[PDB]
C-alpha cells in the first residue's frame, strides 16, 4: 500500500486468481507469520527455489501424489471421508507445515489473510491449494535471469545486496557472470557509489538518473523528507548493502521482521523493534526528530500499522531521573507530534 | 386474585386459540418446551384434527422419539430423552449423536424445575403423579433450590409468581399491564432511531435534530456517539450543508473545560423557543464591542468585528474575548468547522473561520412556551416522567409542567396511563405511541435471552439511566453519573457496564452471566470503526480492583474482555 498510492486488498486477488502471479511462500516464522515470495507466472521455474526438506509423513504423502498429476483442488478433495472434526485438524496442521516449506500454493490470497488474524467450512483453508511448478534447475540461463533480475531490482548491485540476497556461488559466481555482460555491454562497470568502494555494475541508463540527488556543492537548508519503512523491504539499503551505524556497542539491530526503520533525507534516525516497545535513536538531530514523528503519526493514523503505546530507549525506558540529552530530543519530538505520554508503563 | 390465574396458566401451557402450534415442525418446539407430554395432550394443543402423522412423521425423522416411561406412553423431543434416561425411561438403541452426555448436574430434579416455569399453582403429589418416581423425592426438590429461589411457595413457581403477581395487579384498578423497565429501555433507543436503517442522508439528519431540539450534547459526543448512530451513513459535510443552509443553528450553552463544551442544536423555523436565555456574565468592553457590530446586523467574519489590527494579543485577546460570547450562548458560527476545530485543539487561523451572527432573541417566558415544550418532550421520550423532567432543565419544574399536561389530557392528545412498572404513577404520553410501546412485552415463556447489545453516550438522551430509571444501585463509594465522556453499554433493558472515561475505571455493575461478551463485542465494533475518540483502556476496572490477583465478581470481566480482544487491559 505505500509503493501502490490505491490499494484495497481485493486489488491483489484479482491477479492471483487470473493466473499471472504466483505467491509461492516460502519460510515460516513463529506462527501466524511468514516469508512470502510473489513469483511472476510467465517465468516462475527460474525465480523459484527447491522445495525445503521435512520431516514427510503419510498424510503429508497424501497431500501429494494428489496434488502432484493434477492441476489444483479444493481442501476437501485433497483426502475422502475426512472431516474436520479429527482428521481434519491433523490434514489441516499437515497442510500450513506443507506450504511454507513451499510445495503447495493457494490460488489466492485470502487464507494467509486469515493465518495472520489470529485463532479467535472455515477461513484458514479455503481456495484451491495447487502442487508447485518445480523450480528450474541451476544452470547457465538461471543465472542470466537471476542477474539482470538482480540488476533491475537494486540501483547498483553491490558486493553487499548479493550478501544478503539468497544466491547461490556467493557473490563471487555474479562476479563472473556480470563480467560477460559488461563484455557484452549491458552494464555501465562504474565506480558510482563511492562508501560501497567496490565494482557496482548498475546498468548504462540508471546512472544518469543516479547522478541526481548529488548533494548541492553551496550550504542549503535540508528538505527533510521522512518515509517510514519495514525493516525488511528490498527499498531498505541498510542490512544489505549500507551496513547499520555503528553505535550501541552491544545492542545491535538488523533486518528482523516486524521493525521500523524510519529513515527521513535518506539518513536513518530511528529503528523501532518488534512493534514498538523499542526505539534506537541513531546520533539524532532536531528538528529531524520532527519529520520521522510526522511520518510515523499520519501511518498509524492512517491505520497501516497498529498504533504504538509502548516506548522504550537503549535503557532510559519510561521516567528516568538519569535523563540524558540524547534521550532527551526524542522526548521532545514524540510529544510534539501528539503521541500520547504515560499512560501505563506496562500492557497486559 | 384466582380469575387471572386461569387465563395466565393457559397461555404458559400454549393452550389458547392463539399460541397453538400449526405445523409439524411446530409442535417440536412446544414439545422440547412443555416437557414431555401425552400424544392425546398434544392434539387439543395444535390447530390440526389429526395430529398422529405428524408426531410418526418426526418419530421417523428421529426429531422426537417415542416414550413409555409411565403408564401412559408420552412423546419427549430427543434432546431430553438422552437426559430423561436417568430417569426410569430408556433411552433408543440406535446410535444417536444427540445423547453424548448422559448425566446433568441432576438430571432427575432439572426436569421438574422446568414442569413448574409452566405451570401456576399446584399440589406436590400432582407433580410425581403425572411423572415422578417417588412422593419422598417430590418433596425432597421441593425444599431443595429454595435457595437459588426456583419454586417459591407462592401459593402451594417463582418466576411465574412475579407474572401473576403483575396481572393481577392493575385487576382492581381497570388497566392493562404495566411494561417492564427494562422493556422501556429497549424501547427507548429505537424510538430515537438509533441503530435503525430507515435513517439515513440529509434528510435523516433533518429527521434527528428535529426531536432532540432542545438538548444539551457534549461537543465531542456529538458526530462521533449521538448522530452516526442515528444516520446511518453519516459524513460530517451533511451537517455543514444544513447549518449553512439556515435551517437549523447550533448554540453552545456552558463550557465543561478547556476543549469540550455544551451544544444544543436548534431548529430554526421555531428558535425562540426552545432558546434559553443569555448567561449574565460580566462584561467588558471588547465583549460590547463584538456585541455592538453583531447588534444590528446579520453576520461577520472574525475580521469586520473589531476593524483595525486582529493579530497579535490586541486581537489575540479578542479571539479569546470571543469564545467566552459563545459557550454563554449569544453568538453562533454560521457553520460547524470552529467547534470541529476546538475539540481538535492547537498543534490563517481556524477558531474563528466562519461568520459569527448574534442570535435571535429568546421568547419571553409564558403559556406557548410552557405547551411548546410540553408539546416537545413527549417526542423525545416514550412516555414522559416526572423523573425525565428532573434531569433536562424546566424553567417550572415539574410542578407547572404537569398542569398543562392535564390540559393536554382533558383535549385529549395524550392517555394518562400507568405504563411502566417501576417508576412514579403518573406518567403519561401520547396514544399512538402507546401501542408500539406494548411490544417489547416480555412474553411468559422460559425463552432464552437474545443478547442484542448497544452503548451510548452517558450524555445521550437516549440513555434512560439517571432520567427515568434512575440509577440501579450506589452500594459501594464509586459511583456513576451522567457525566461528559462517559459510557453506557447495555445488552437489554438493564445495564451491565459503564466507563468514566476511555481509560478510567470500568463498573462490572450488573456482573451477569455470559451478556459481557456481547457487550465487550459491541464496544470493539465501535473502537474498530473509530467511533469512540480513542482506543479503549480500563486501569481502574471493577471496584478498582486494578486486576493484581483474581477476585470472584470480576471472574467472567476478564474473560469477556479476553473474548472481545482486549485491544488494551
Amino acid at each position: 500500500p505505500q509503493r501502490v498510492r490505491d490499494y484495497q486488498p481485493a486489488m491483489l486477488d484479482e491477479l492471483l486468481a487470473s493466473g499471472e502471479v504466483m505467491w509461492s511462500g516460502a519460510g515460516q516464522i513463529g506462527n501466524g507469520d511468514g516469508w512470502v515470495a510473489f513469483h511472476l507466472a510467465d517465468t516462475a521455474p527460474l525465480t523459484l527455489t527447491h522445495g525445503a526438506e521435512i520431516e514427510f509423513t503419510d498424510t503429508h504423502r497424501v497431500i501429494l501424489e494428489t496434488l502432484g498429476h493434477g492441476g489444483a483442488y479444493f481442501f476437501r478433495q485433497l483426502t475422502d471421508g475426512t472431516v474436520e472434526g479429527t482428521a481434519g485438524q491433523e490434514l489441516k496442521q499437515a497442510l500450513w507445515e506443507l506450504i511454507w516449506a513451499g510445495w503447495v500454493t493457494g490460488d489466492t490470497f485470502a487464507p494467509v489473510r486469515a493465518v495472520l488474524s489470529g485463532p479467535r467450512t472455515d477461513p484458514t483453508v479455503s481456495g484451491r491449494w495447487s502442487a508447485l511448478p518445480a523450480a528450474e534447475p541451476d544452470s547457465t540461463v538461471r543465472a542470466h535471469f537471476q542477474a539482470e533480475l538482480l540488476l533491475g531490482r537494486h540501483g547498483v548491485l553491490t558486493k553487499g545486496a548479493v550478501g544478503a540476497e539468497g544466491v547461490p556461488g556467493g557473490f563471487a559466481t555474479l562476479y563472473k557472470v556480470l563480467s560477460a555482460f559488461e563484455d557484452a555491454g549491458r552494464c555501465q562497470r562504474g565506480y558510482f557509489v563511492e562508501s560501497l568502494g567496490g565494482a557496482q555494475f548498475a546498468v548504462a541508463s540508471t546512472v544518469d538518473r543516479l547522478r541526481s540527488y548529488l548533494d548541492n556543492v553551496d550550504p542549503e537548508r535540508p528538505e527533510y523528507h521522512a518515509v517510514v519503512l519495514a525493516a525488511t523491504d528490498p527499498a531498505n539499503p541498510y542490512g544489505a548493502a549500507l551496513g547499520w551505524p555503528t553505535d550501541s556497542e552491544a545492542h545491535r539491530p538488523g533486518r528482523k521482521a516486524g521493525a521500523l526503520v524510519a529513515l527521513v533525507d535518506g539518513r536513518l534516525v530511528w529503528f523501532l523493534e518488534r512493534g514498538g516497545r523499542s526505539l534506537l535513536s541513531f546520533g539524532a538531530d532536531a528538528d529531524a526528530q520532527r519529520a520521522a514523528a510526522g511520518a510515523l503519526t499520519d501511518l498509524v493514523s492512517a491505520g497501516r500499522i497498529p498504533s504504538l503505546l509502548v516506548e522504550r530507549i537503549n535503557g532510559v525506558a519510561v521516567l528516568d531521573p538519569d535523563v540524558d540529552a540524547e534521550r532527551a530530543v526524542v522526548q521532545d519530538a514524540l510529544l510534539g507530534a501528539g503521541l500520547s505520554r504515560t499512560p501505563r508503563g506496562l500492557r497486559l | 386474585d384466582p380469575a387471572v390465574v386461569a387465563s395466565t396458566s393457559a397461555q404458559l401451557q400454549h393452550l389458547t386459540p392463539e399460541r397453538a402450534a400449526r405445523d409439524a415442525e411446530g409442535v417440536a418446539d412446544l414439545l422440547r418446551l412443555l416437557g414431555p407430554l401425552t400424544e392425546a395432550d398434544i392434539a387439543q394443543r395444535c390447530t390440526a384434527d389429526n395430529i398422529g402423522a405428524w408426531l410418526d412423521g418426526l418419530h421417523a425423522a428421529k426429531r422426537a422419539l417415542p416414550v413409555t416411561y409411565a403408564g401412559q406412553t408420552w412423546w419427549a423431543a430427543v434432546e431430553d430423552i438422552g437426559l430423561l434416561r436417568d430417569g426410569i425411561g430408556v433411552p433408543v438403541p440406535v446410535g444417536v449423536p444427540a445423547a453424548f452426555t448422559e448425566s446433568a448436574s441432576d438430571p432427575l430434579g432439572d426436569l421438574i424445575g422446568r414442569y413448574a416455569r409452566t405451570r401456576g399453582p399446584f399440589t406436590t403429589e400432582q407433580t410425581a403423579a403425572r411423572f415422578g418416581l417417588g412422593v419422598r423425592v417430590a418433596s425432597d426438590v421441593l425444599s431443595r433450590m429454595a435457595v437459588d429461589g426456583r419454586l417459591i411457595r407462592g401459593e402451594f413457581d417463582a418466576q411465574v409468581l412475579k407474572i401473576l403477581r403483575r396481572r393481577s395487579l392493575a385487576a382492581l384498578r381497570a388497566q392493562v399491564e404495566p411494561v417492564s423497565t427494562d422493556a422501556y429501555a429497549r424501547f427507548l433507543p429505537s424510538w430515537q432511531h438509533v441503530g435503525s436503517t430507515n435513517t439515513t442522508g440529509v434528510d435523516g439528519l433533518a429527521t434527528v435534530i428535529e426531536q432532540l431540539a432542545g438538548v444539551p450534547i457534549p461537543a465531542s459526543a456529538v458526530e462521533s456517539l449521538v448522530f452516526p448512530q442515528r444516520v446511518r451513513d453519516y459524513q460530517p459535510a451533511m451537517l455543514d450543508e444544513l447549518l449553512a443552509s439556515g435551517e437549523v443553528m447550533w448554540s453552545g450553552a456552558g463550557q465543561i473545560g478547556n476543549g469540550d463544551g455544551w451544544v444544543a442544536f436548534h431548529l430554526a423555523d421555531t428558535a425562540p423557543l426552545t432558546l434559553t436565555h443569555g448567561a449574565e456574565i460580566e462584561f467588558t468592553d471588547t465583549h460590547r464591542v463584538i456585541l455592538e457590530t453583531l447588534g444590528h446586523g446579520g453576520a461577520y467574519f472574525f475580521r469586520q468585528l473589531t476593524d483595525g489590527t486582529v493579530e497579535g494579543t490586541a486581537g489575540q485577546e479578542l479571539k479569546q474575548a470571543l469564545w467566552e460570547l459563545i459557550w454563554a450562548g449569544w453568538v453562533t458560527g454560521d457553520t460547524f468547522a470552529p467547534v470541529r476545530a476546538v475539540l481538535s485543539g492547537p498543534r490563517t487561523d481556524p477558531t474563528v473561520s466562519g461568520r459569527w451572527s448574534a442570535l435571535p432573541a429568546a421568547e419571553p417566558d409564558s403559556t406557548v412556551r410552557a405547551h411548546f415544550q410540553a408539546e416537545l418532550l413527549l417526542g423525545r421520550h416514550g412516555v414522559l416522567t416526572k423523573g425525565a423532567v428532573g434531569a433536562e432543565g424546566v424553567p417550572g419544574g415539574f410542578a407547572t409542567l404537569y398542569k398543562v399536561l392535564s390540559a393536554f389530557e382533558d383535549a385529549g392528545r395524550c392517555q394518562r396511563g400507568y405504563f411502566v412498572e417501576s417508576l412514579g404513577g403518573a406518567q403519561f404520553a401520547v396514544a399512538s405511541t402507546v401501542d408500539r410501546l406494548r411490544s417489547y412485552l416480555d412474553n411468559v415463556d422460559p425463552e432464552r435471552p437474545e443478547y442484542h447489545a448497544v452503548v451510548l453516550a452517558a450524555t445521550d438522551p437516549a440513555n434512560p439511566y439517571g432520567a427515568a430509571l434512575g440509577w440501579p444501585t450506589d452500594s459501594e463509594a464509586h459511583r456513576p453519573g451522567r457525566k461528559a465522556g462517559a459510557l453506557v453499554a447495555l445488552v437489554d433493558g438493564r445495564l451491565v457496564w459503564f466507563l468514566e472515561r476511555g481509560g478510567r475505571s470500568l463498573l462490572s455493575f450488573g456482573a451477569d452471566a455470559d451478556a459481557q461478551r456481547a457487550a465487550a463485542g459491541a464496544l470493539t465494533d465501535l473502537v474498530s470503526a473509530g467511533r469512540i475518540p480513542s482506543l479503549l483502556v480500563e486501569r481502574i476496572n471493577g471496584v478498582a480492583v486494578l486486576d493484581p490477583d483474581v477476585d470472584a465478581e470480576r471472574a467472567v470481566v476478564q474473560d469477556a474482555l479476553l473474548g472481545a480482544g482486549l485491544s488494551r487491559t
